Formats: C-alpha cells, structure tokens, sequence
RNA sequence: UAAUUGCGAUAACGAACGAGACCUUAACCUACUAAAUAGUGGUGCUAGCAUUUGCUGGUUAUCCACUUCUUAGAGGGACUAUCGGUUUCAAGCCGAUGGAAGUUUGAGGCAAUAACAGGUCUGUGAUGCCCUUAGACGUUCUGGGCCGCACGCGCGCUACACUGACGGAGCCAGCGAGUCUAACCUUGGCCGAGAGGUCUUGGUAAUCUUGUGAAACUCCGUCGUGCUGGGGAUAGAGCAUUGUAAUUAUUGCUCUUCAACGAGGAAUUCCUAGUAAGCGCAAGUCAUCAGCUUGCGUUGAUUACGUCCCUGCCCUUUGUACACACC
C-alpha cells in the first residue's frame, strides 16, 4: 500500500487498512447490503466509520435521525436502565466485542449480520388501541420503516439485556446471540417471538 | 459577580419561588513609570465617585 | 457449591478432548460445558494457550474470544 | 428514676406491639372549615357613610 | 533514535518499573506492608499482597517525572478513590500520606527523587537517567 | 496461573472452631463464616500464616490450617497490631482481646447485661428493644421484631 | 414563530413608501440604509426591520403590496 | 475633620418619586382627602413635566376593611 | 406467504382519539396504476415504503 | 524562524490549541505521541484526520497539542479538531489553495466536525428541579 | 403565531399599556486596543535519552518578540439570509445550501388591568385594636424538650449485582470561597494504619490553597452466580476532631456484628438535546453536622416534532330571579 514514515511513527496495521479502504474497528463497509426492500434510507451503511462514536446532532430535525449510522444507533441503545445511562464507551466496546463474536460464528459481515437481525425484527403490522367506545377493540396498521427500525433496535437489545440479566454470560455474548438467532428467524429469539406475536395480535384484529 | 441566591418570600407558603441578585465587581491596573510630581498631581485629581483608586509603588 | 471449583483428572483430560468444535471459547463458555467455574475456567484459557487449540483474536477483562487452531 | 424504667412493666417495645391501634392514626386532614372563607363572621359590617368619609 | 517515559504508555511502562524495582531488592519498604490499606476510603488491602509497593512507587515516580513538584498532599487526592459511606451519598476522600510519604524517602533514599525547592519533590537527575533507561527496555520488548 | 491436579487429598467441607466452613471456596473468605473474622481479619491472618491465598479452604495442609486457627486467637502475640482487634482495652483485666466464633456471642451479651445491670440509658434502651444510637425512632423501623 | 410584530413591519411599510429609490432586494445594504436613513435604538431591532422592508421590496418587484 | 457633609437643595422634586411619596405621607397626615392629595400630587408631577405617574394607595380609611386606589395620568411602560 | 409493497404518495393527516396513526396514500411498486389508502403507526414523510401484509383492504376514520 | 501555524478545538469546555510548525512528521500531543491518547476505544478518532487525507500531508511538519479543560472524552474531539483545522491552516498561508481547499472537502464531506466547533453547551439549570428540564417531585394531597 | 403575534375580512380609521422591543448570561471573530496577577514561540542557563540535526523536561524576569489560546473594553455578526416546495400564492409554514449560530438563536431577568378574606403580626424599632406587665406573657441564668414511638402520609438517600463489586493502575472539569484589628482558605516537611497531630508557609487573592490531579469513567487483575466478595441496617468494643458542654450516642477513623431487600399491587411523578438519566463538585447553612437546597461542570441516550382520549385551563355561544356575584 506503499508504505510511509516520520517522526513519531504510526503502526503497520494502523498504516494499512486506514488509507486503503474506510472501514469500521476492521470490518467490511462494501458489501453489506439491506436484503428487504424499504428499510434501506432507514438503515445507514455508508458513509463508513472506524467506531460508532459521535457527536451527531442527530435529534434536532425530525427524520435526520434516520442519518445516524446503524451500527452506532445499535450501540447507543445499549446505554440504558438507568445505571448506565451515559457510559457511551461501555456499550461501544461491548458492541466491539459482540462483533467479533458474530464473526466467529458463521463467518459474515457482522456489521451485515446486525443488518439482517434489525431488518428480520420489523414489525410489517401491528395494533393500536382505537377507543370504539370504552370496551376498546385493537386496530390492524401498517407501521412505519423508521418505528420498524427503531422497534427492532428496542427489541433486540432489550431481550438481550434481559437474558444477559442475573447470570455468567456477559452481555456481549448474548447480543451477540440475539443477533445471530435473528439474522435469519429462529423463533428462540426473544426479538422475533415479540415481532412474530405482534403481526399476530394484528392479523387477528383485521 | 457576588452572586446571593434566595426565597422571595419572607414566610414559607406558595410554591418554592428563588431568586438571585449579583453585584459585579470590575478591576483594573495601570502600570506607571513617573517622577513624584505626575503622581501627585495625577492621583489627587481623576477622582471619581464610585470608582476607587489605589496608588502603590515599589518592586516587591 | 454446585461443582466446578477443582480439577478432578478426568476433568483436565476432558478438557483437552473437549474442545476441538468450539468455534467459541471464553469464560462463559467454559463454565457452560457443565464444569469449571469462572476462576479456574480462567486458568484455562492461559494454558490452551500454553500451546495449540485456542487462537488469541479478542483482548481483555470480562469479555475473552478464540477458535480451534489452524 | 431509672431503676423505675428498667422494672417498670407495662414499658418498652414488646408491650406497644401486642397493642391495637387507634383509628385516629390513620386520620384525614381535619379541615374544619374553609367553605366558610368569604362568609365574614363578625357579624359588624362597614356603612356606605363610613368609606365615603374615608375614601 | 532517543526516548522519554513519555513515548511509553502508561501501564506497560509502571509494570516495568514494578518489576524492575522487584527485581532489584533495593528499595525501603516500610513493614506495615500487607497489614495496611492504602486509604480509609477503601473495603480491602491491595491484592498484590507481596509487592504493589513497587506498583505505587513505580506510579509515583512516573508522576513526579511528568512535572515539576509534587507533594505528599497531592498524591493522597491523586490516589484517593470514592468511599462508600454505607447508605450515604458517596464523596472524594483523600489516600493514605504515610503510604506515599515512605514511598517518596524510599525513592529518594535510593536516589529517584529529591526534596526540590519551592516545596515537594522532583525527579532526580539520576531518576530521569534511569526512567527513561528501563522505558526504552518496554518499547525493546516491542522491537 | 497454573493449570493444577492433585489426588484425593483434598477432602470438601472441614469443621474448626467449634463451626463449619465450605472447601470450595477460596480459603481466605472461607474462614469468615466463623463469628468474628471479618475479610481484613482474614486477610492478615493468612498472610501472617505464609500460605498461598490463590488455594482454596479445600487444598492448604492440615498443619497450614493448624498454623492458621493459633494466630486468630493470640494477635497480639503473632504480631498484629491492636487497632485491629474487636476489643481493645477490655473494661476490666484491661487486655486488648479479639473475641472468636461462639465467643462473641457470649461478650455481646455481657456488655448489654453490664449496661441494664448498671442501670444505663443505654442498657434500658436496649432493654425495651429500641434503637441506642440516638435515631430517630418516628418513622423508621416498622417490621423490626 | 418567526411573526414579526407591527412595528417592524409597520416601519417597513414607511420607509418603502417614502424611500423606494434607493433600497434593492438586499438586506446588506438596506440595513447601511436604514442607519443613514431611519433613528432606531438597537441593532436588533434595524435588522429585525430592514429583512423585511427587504422582503416586502423583493416581492413588490413582482406584482403590487396592499398597504 | 475626615468626614464633610454638604446639604444641597434638588433640581425639580416634581420628578423625584421619593420626593413626592414624602408629600402625600405629609398631605394624609395633616388631614386631607384622600382623592383630593393624590390628585394634586399627580396633577405637580405632571406639571413638573414628567412623561407619566402613578399613585396607589393601600390600607384602611376610616371605614374597617381596606382597600386601594390607583391614580395614574399620562404615559408609564412597566416593562424589561 | 404474499408480501405487497407499497409506496406512500402522499400525507393525508392524522387520526385516532390519541392521534399517534397517520392517514396515508400510496402506490405499490408490484404494478402501479393502483392506489389504497392506510394507516401507519411510527413517523411517516412522503417516499417511504409500506409493506401491505395484506394487499386489500382499507380503513378511514379511527376513534 | 521556520514556517508555522497555530490552531485550535473546542469541544464543550474543552480547548485544544496546536502549534504546526515545519518538520519531520512528529504528532505528539502534551508531551507524548499521538499513538498513546487512551481512551484508546477512540484512539481512531483523532486518527483521524491523517487518514482521511493521506498520511504523507505531515512529512514537512511537526504536529503539538496541549488540551486543557474539558473531560475524558470532551478533550479527544478537541485535538483532533485543531489538528485537522492546523493542517489547513498550514496550507492556507504556505502551500496553494487549490491543495488546501482539495483539504477542507475530504474532511467537510466525512466530518464529525473537525473544521468547525461544536455548538453545544449545558443548559443553566433553573430552581425547582435537579436538572434544567427536569422538576422535582410532586404529590398532590 | 409562543403571543389582541400577524395576514385577512371589515363602520371603522389610525394608536398606547401588556406581548415584542429591552436587559443579562452561554455561542462566533488569526479584525481593534493590551497584559510578569493570563499564555505562546525564540534565546540563553541547564537535565535525561539518542546522537546526524533530534526528542522530553527544569529555570515568576537572563533577555527579544508576539496576542492563536486566557482575560475584558470597543466594535462587528443574523435579518429565519439564498434557493426551492406549500399556503386565500397573504401573514406564514416546511425542506435544501450556506452559516458560530436559523426551536422567541439556547437559558434566564423584567413584566399591564384585575382577583384571593392565599401565606406572613414568628424578619423588621412596620403596625391598629385586644390581652399582659414585677408570684411578668418583660428579661436573663441553670436543666430538660422540639429527636420523644403500637402505627398512617410525603420529599429523599442506598440497594437488590456480572453494562457488577472489589484491588491495583490510567487520569480529566466548571460555578464558587477565603484572615484586621484576626485566627479564614491552606500548599509544603515530618509523625501516625486511619481519622488526625506537629513544624513552618503562600494568599485580603486571575498573583496562594488550586491545574481545586472531583466522580462516574478508561485499563490489567480477583471473585463467578451462590442472599456471593451484591447489600450495609442494626449492634459491640477502641481511637481521634468541634465545642464551656457530645449521655438520648455532633462528626470523623478501625475492628467485629452482616438485617431487609431476588425489580416492587392498586396507583402516581418528571421529561424533547448537550435535554433525560448516571456522576461528582462549589456556595448557602456552618464552632461542630447534608442523606436538603442554589448553581456547576463531567459522561451522554432511547422516543415525539403529533393529538383532544384522559386531566387542567382559556375562548366563544347561551341561561340566570346571582352583582357580598353559586362559599
Ligand atoms: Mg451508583
Ligand atoms: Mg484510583
Ligand atoms: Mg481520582
Ligand atoms: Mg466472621
Ligand atoms: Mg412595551
Ligand atoms: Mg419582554
Ligand atoms: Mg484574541
Ligand atoms: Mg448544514
Ligand atoms: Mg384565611
Ligand atoms: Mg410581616
Ligand atoms: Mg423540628
Ligand atoms: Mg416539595
Ligand atoms: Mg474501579
Ligand atoms: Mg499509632
Ligand atoms: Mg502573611
Ligand atoms: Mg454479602
Ligand atoms: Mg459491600
Ligand atoms: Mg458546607
Ligand atoms: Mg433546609
Ligand atoms: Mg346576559
């Protein structure tokens, strides 16, 4: 890659990858595509980051929101239950972790392997609670990509943090778990069983 | 700035209402080199109620 | 108390026999394969290391990470 | 004196919890009163003279 | 090429200095040692039991190398921690100044460091000598 | 730090003290289920013994175990220092004691027995099962007895 | 709500009326216009004032402004 | 010999608030009415060419329970 | 298992008593030239992607 | 008297100030190399720029930064704003434009803002609550 | 529209109070004036490592220069600008580009007319009237009490752990405050495990404490799911500090003792961006005591950018036998 050198001197490997391609802790940008319909615009990828850090005035605009590089939006919602509110490095490097875990397993793009579990968690449909007249009944809708996006980052850690709550496995690993049950559906995913059972409760109101 | 931080109220009904006044405080020095009439005659004079004056001297 | 705190010799020798196939090893994932609790399970992972079997690609505390030799 | 507290029976903790208690505890506010504010109670009342003479 | 402490980082440097200064046997170590707590903001004695003398030391030496003066006082905020006060609201509390204070005349008396001017300690001329040695023997291991 | 094996010789569970205390459990933690050793206590006491803390109560030899009960009931003599003991300055042989396992027991109750015998606020406080600290006793501890 | 109030558009109003010549569809130089020109207290409030005499004049230059 | 004193008589007191509270505390005391020494204290003011003014007075007159009145005559902003 | 997409082509408000749905109209992009109303759930702008579990059928008003 | 620049960052209260002087390549930052920096999980992020922009640009200079201020994190957005706005600075007043607006365009287009300072700021709090948005508690009766 | 904020309609036209303007603070100036009580580069004097120039420090003046950073004066800056969508092509609203900044720029200060038997006579040598006035309801001195404990209610603090506790090690803020006829803020040196003690010392302060080396946090180890090394109530014994006085335990330290609490029913609070939440600090109080408050900065999200369903309130319209106004 033609290799180059000063004073205070900057690593091989740091050297290499960085001028090359613009890619993430070192993982793969290219590639690493939406495999349903919608959901791309509503899920970033490129522009490519080195970690998901960033002062992102990400809340000050509606939808700009939706701007906001997947893989840290799936960070950034790691930091929460109170006690780790704030604490951004924590989940950073946990998610770090859990990527490299996902590569072990299976191979793939776990940066694409955290595409396919978010995009395998949307909820195509659900419910609302119309009034109707005191005794509610439940109103079949269509919901929205973003709330699909959104809905599917809530679940997936949430599920996860729940698991990895009161036992060894550390909440990398069951992350990264929730991540790889549900990069293709499995139905032993705490995710898709709440995606699966809320377009149940919709079809069954309709 | 002197800030004092307090309850309006003089008792302790109604809701928690506080309030702070400020004084601001501004400070100056001018460093002069001048044989002992300027000074005299500079000191006694350019006085100015509300703005206080303090004519040292020395290198120590 | 509910075992896992030694290394009763069968143990060791499970060890060694037990982990090809392990795409995953680390500390969680010791004490999952109904033996060795956290510490010893530690131990563990510095002496697959001693030679052969577990590959050193994830750094640090809490979280460990390696895959069968090549 | 002390010796008194320490003999004394019908004293200390084991005593106050076998005993039941009284409703006036787990009371309301009381009130008494407020319906009333704009209902003056001296009776007196002023005289259409008397504020002219004033005001 | 040349080297400082500075072109080192932290901790490969200190555990250097730790196993230099272990390695050694020159070094004062008060006595109190494993029976002490390093502050009153603390559960538990440090868990190096034998050593973390060095640990502290090598720590302090560092310190005092990267400025011009510090003192007793300084150190103790320096390595002070938080303190549960049980069921309280935690607060800053400061460390132990015999701890470092053996620790500055134990580096001093074997000639890291010196009573400087002004007030505290500074790093001695034969401290920079031997610092910036053994940080250029971690970055050697790295070669 | 050292991947270990051992035989039989280490045997689950042994008793000292006049109490129980778990192998499986690494040794210094182990002795504190016995009354009156806290984890510092531990602590200096094995250290004071020279054995290794990175076994368990399970390994350590007969004779280390032996080693380890003599100093917790003689600190003065095995030089631990004085601030460190659960009674110093006893109250009558003036001694400075540190009072083990179903001992503590025994002394908790003549200090109590010593303040109600002396007719105290403190003893009467005790006495009549409140709090002696001087807490607030409106609001807190409800359950309690 | 970016509404301006009366005054600002009440001035607009005066200084269009009585000083068309002179004034563009640029604020840049209505505002040097309007110190010249127009005693106001605070710089805010010229601003405030010569961005819509501006915009009232942008739109003047296209079709008539009732007022 | 370190402290001076000097007294010195007041441009216009028409437009010195504290000059003309003073005058009503000194018109009620001397026994006059109430409307009648606002009044005048207003209409002085205004003649001592003031933009506006203001007059309230608080309490009990004569009658038990109180009141209050306000007398106000040309131009005041109460705000910033 | 048949999946129906669908493009909103424009924002028509929103109903329910609480008011967290949207009216919307779209068009689906499996053969055009056809148009249904439906009603969303999350935030909605003009050019998003619907997926319609079931193609036909409509609401209007919501309580 | 050799060629140089000075520059600076801020992120909240953080300011870092850089002086680009010409040299042979060194970036070091306090008093020790740009390699060190730790937080380490962000080292990247004040990698940054030199990889944004070719790591060749800095053979002709030598880099310093001195952050005061700020906090573990406020601080590693603030150095390396000003290194990024240094060496632009450098080939504003010494080498052509062309080459020092071909600069602002690789960093303005990726960006985290490392040419312009972040706006943010703590909002004061107000009486009634621990926090400015945030009221106490209330009960009613 | 946040606004009787505006457009518009129009028997009204055109105005003022209040809103806005205004003021204060946080944001932007390599433009202006400067600074040994702020800091940068060069120079000597000098230390360490490399030596091939280099790298990293010491040196309240050994000299020269500068104002980027800090400070505060005077200016400038933004007007929702440009462009485009939308709309009675109106006031406007929405998006893009630019921009320090485009949610009233963010946050406060100020705040018209009126109402309340709101609270305060216990802040006042503000005060009417009533009461009391020497066995006093004046005042002062000694001691107790406001803390008293079957229980009901409210604001909080700490927790139930493995996004953790612990032990090393990294090491980063901002708003403040400090002693004269006095004992305030305290660096540094010793002594002590600690709390603390002792010797000196700088500061009436951008000059000294203090870079307030604050805490979460980051890193390497230990523990390993077990009421466990989570949790630290209750209690024993000892040591110190404030004070004339510490018992009903002012506070601080050490040892031991090791509770409830395994995420909390009906219910209900707060909140929209550097916000929420986590986190510590300074100031008030203060001889001694913060689990309170007023501010401060540190780390830093998820979710709306809507509606009238609940609740609250405003506006019309309408009824009134009320106007001391539904008490
Ligand atoms: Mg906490
Ligand atoms: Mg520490
Ligand atoms: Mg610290
Ligand atoms: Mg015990
Ligand atoms: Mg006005
Ligand atoms: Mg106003
Ligand atoms: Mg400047
Ligand atoms: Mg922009
Ligand atoms: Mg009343
Ligand atoms: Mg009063
Ligand atoms: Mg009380
Ligand atoms: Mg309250
Ligand atoms: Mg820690
Ligand atoms: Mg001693
Ligand atoms: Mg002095
Ligand atoms: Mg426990
Ligand atoms: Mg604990
Ligand atoms: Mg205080
Ligand atoms: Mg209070
Ligand atoms: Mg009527």
């Amino acid at each position: 890659f033609t290799p180059v050198v000063l004073a205070t001197p900057i690593p091989e490997e740091v050297q290499q990858a960085q001028t090359e391609i613009k890619l993430f802790n070192k993982w793969s940008f290219e590639e690493v595509e939406v495999k349903d319909a919608s959901l791309v615009d509503y899920v970033q990828v490129r522009q490519p980051i080195f970690v998901a850090h960033t002062a992102g005035r990400y809340a000050n605009k509606r939808f700009r929101k939706a701007q906001c590089p997947i893989i840290e939006r799936l960070t950034n919602s790691l930091m929460m239950n109170g006690r780790n509110n704030g604490k951004k490095l924590k989940a950073v490097r946990i998610i770090k972790h859990t990527l490299d875990i996902i590569n072990v397993l299976t191979d793939q793009n776990p940066i694409q392997v955290v595409v396919d579990a978010i995009t395998n968690t949307g909820p195509r449909e659900d419910t609302t609670r119309v009034g109707g007249g005191g005794a509610a009944r439940r109103q079949a809708v269509d919901v929205s990509p973003l709330r699909r996006v959104n809905q599917a980052i809530a679940l997936l850690t949430i599920g996860a943090r729940e698991a990895a709550f009161r036992n060894i496995k550390t909440i990398a690993e069951t992350l990264a778990e929730e991540l790889i049950n549900a990069a293709k559906g499995s139905s032993t995913s705490y995710a898709i069983k709440k995606k699966d059972e809320l377009e149940r409760v919709a079809k069954s109101n309709r | 700035v002197l800030k004092i931080s307090t309850r309006k109220t003089p008792n302790g009904e109604g809701s928690k209402t506080w309030e702070t006044y400020e004084m601001r405080i501004h400070k100056r020095y001018i460093d002069l080199e001048a044989p002992v009439q300027i000074v005299k005659r500079i000191t006694q004079i350019t006085i100015e109620p509300g703005v206080d004056v303090e004519v040292v001297v020395a290198s120590n | 108390a509910q075992h896992a705190v030694i290394l009763d010799q069968e143990k060791y020798d499970r060890i060694l026999k037990e982990v090809p196939t392990y795409r995953y090893v680390s500390v969680s994932v010791l004490v999952d394969r109904l033996k060795i609790g956290g510490s010893l399970a530690r131990i563990a992972l510095r002496h697959l290391e001693k030679e052969g079997i577990i590959k050193p690609i994830s750094k640090h505390s809490k979280q460990a990470i390696y895959t069968r030799a090549t | 004196g002390n010796e008194g507290a320490i003999r004394d029976k019908t004293a200390g903790r084991r005593n106050n919890r076998s005993k039941d208690v009284t409703d006036s505890a787990t009371t309301k506010k009381s009130n008494t009163r407020r319906a009333t504010d704009r209902h003056s109670r001296t009776g007196k009342t002023d005289t259409k003279k008397k504020v002219n003479q004033g005001w | 090429p040349g080297v400082s402490v500075r072109d080192v980082a932290a901790q490969d440097f200190i555990n250097a200095y730790a196993s230099f200064l272990q390695r050694q046997g020159k070094l004062e170590v008060p006595g109190y040692v494993d029976i002490v707590k390093t502050s009153s903001g603390n559960e538990m004695p440090p868990q190096d039991a034998e050593g973390w003398f060095y640990k502290r030391a090598a720590s302090v030496a560092r310190h005092i190398y990267m400025r011009k003066q510090v003192g007793v006082g300084k150190l103790n905020k320096l390595y002070g921690g938080a303190k549960s006060r049980g069921v309280r609201p935690y607060k800053h509390i400061d460390a132990s100044g015999s701890i470092n204070r053996k620790v500055l005349q134990a580096l001093e008396k074997i000639g890291i460091v010196e009573i400087s001017p002004k007030g505290g300690r500074r790093i001695s001329e034969n401290g920079q000598r031997d610092l910036d040695r053994i940080a250029a023997q971690t970055l050697e291991e790295d070669e | 730090s050292l991947v270990v094996q051992e035989q039989g010789s280490f045997q689950h569970i042994l008793r000292l003290l006049n109490t129980n205390v778990d192998g499986n459990i690494k040794i210094v933690y182990a002795l504190t289920t016995i009354k009156g050793v806290g984890r510092r206590y531990s602590n200096l006491v094995c250290k004071k013994a020279d054995v290794d803390l990175h076994k368990r109560a399970g390994e350590l030899t007969q004779e280390e175990l032996e080693r380890i009960v003599q100093i917790m009931q003689n600190p003065t003599h095995y030089k631990i220092p004085a601030w460190f003991l659960n009674r110093q300055n006893d109250i009558t042989d003036g001694k400075d004691y540190h009072t083990l396992a179903n001992n503590v027991e025994s002394k908790l109750r003549d200090d109590l027995e010593r303040l109600k015998k002396i007719r105290a606020h403190r003893g009467i406080r005790h006495f009549w099962g409140l709090r002696v600290r001087g807490q607030h006793t409106k609001t807190t501890g409800r359950r309690r007895a | 709500g970016r509404v301006r109030t009366k005054t600002v558009k009440r001035a607009s109003k005066a200084l269009i009326e009585r000083y068309y010549p002179k004034l563009t569809l640029d604020f840049q130089t209505n505002k040097r216009l309007c110190d010249e020109i127009a005693t106001i207290q605070s710089k805010r409030l010229r601003n405030k004032i010569a961005g819509y005499t501006t915009h009232l004049m942008k739109r003047i230059q296209k079709g008539p402004v009732r007022g | 010999g370190t402290i001076v004193l000097y007294a010195e008589r007041v441009q216009d007191r028409g437009l010195s608030a504290v000059a003309q509270a003073e005058s009503m505390k000194f018109k009620l005391l001397n026994g006059l009415a109430i409307r009648r020494a606002a009044y005048g204290v207003v209409r002085y003011v205004m003649e001592s060419g003031a933009k506006g003014c203001e007059v309230v007075v608080s309490g009990k007159l004569r009658a038990a329970r109180a009141k209050a009145m306000k007398f106000a005559d040309g131009f005041l902003i109460h705000s910033g | 298992t048949p999946v129906t997409l669908a493009k909103v082509i424009k924002v028509l408000g929103r109903t329910g008593s609480r008011g967290g749905v949207t009216q919307v109209r779209v068009e689906f992009l499996e053969d055009t030239s056809r148009t249904i109303v439906r009603n969303v759930k999350g935030p909605v702008r003009e050019n998003d992607i619907l997926v319609l579990m079931e193609s036909e059928r409509e609401a209007r008003r919501l309580r | 008297a050799v060629p140089s620049v000075q520059t600076f960052g801020k992120k909240k209260s953080a300011t870092a100030v850089a002086h680009v002087k010409a040299g042979k390549g060194l970036i070091k930052v306090n008093g020790s190399p740009i390699t060190l920096v730790e937080p380490e999980i962000l080292r990247f992020k004040v990698y940054e720029p030199l990889l944004l922009v070719g790591l060749d640009k800095f053979s002709n200079i030598d880099i310093r930064v001195r952050v005061t201020g700020g906090g573990h994190v406020s601080q590693v957005y603030a150095i390396r704003q000003a290194i990024a706005k240094g060496l632009v600075a450098y080939h504003q007043k010494y080498v052509d434009e062309q080459s020092k607006n071909e600069l602002k365009k690789a960093f303005t287009s990726y960006d985290r803002t490392l040419l312009i300072a972040d706006s943010r700021r703590p909002e004061p709090k107000k009486f009634g609550g621990k926090g400015a948005r945030s009221r106490f508690q209330k009960s009613y009766r």
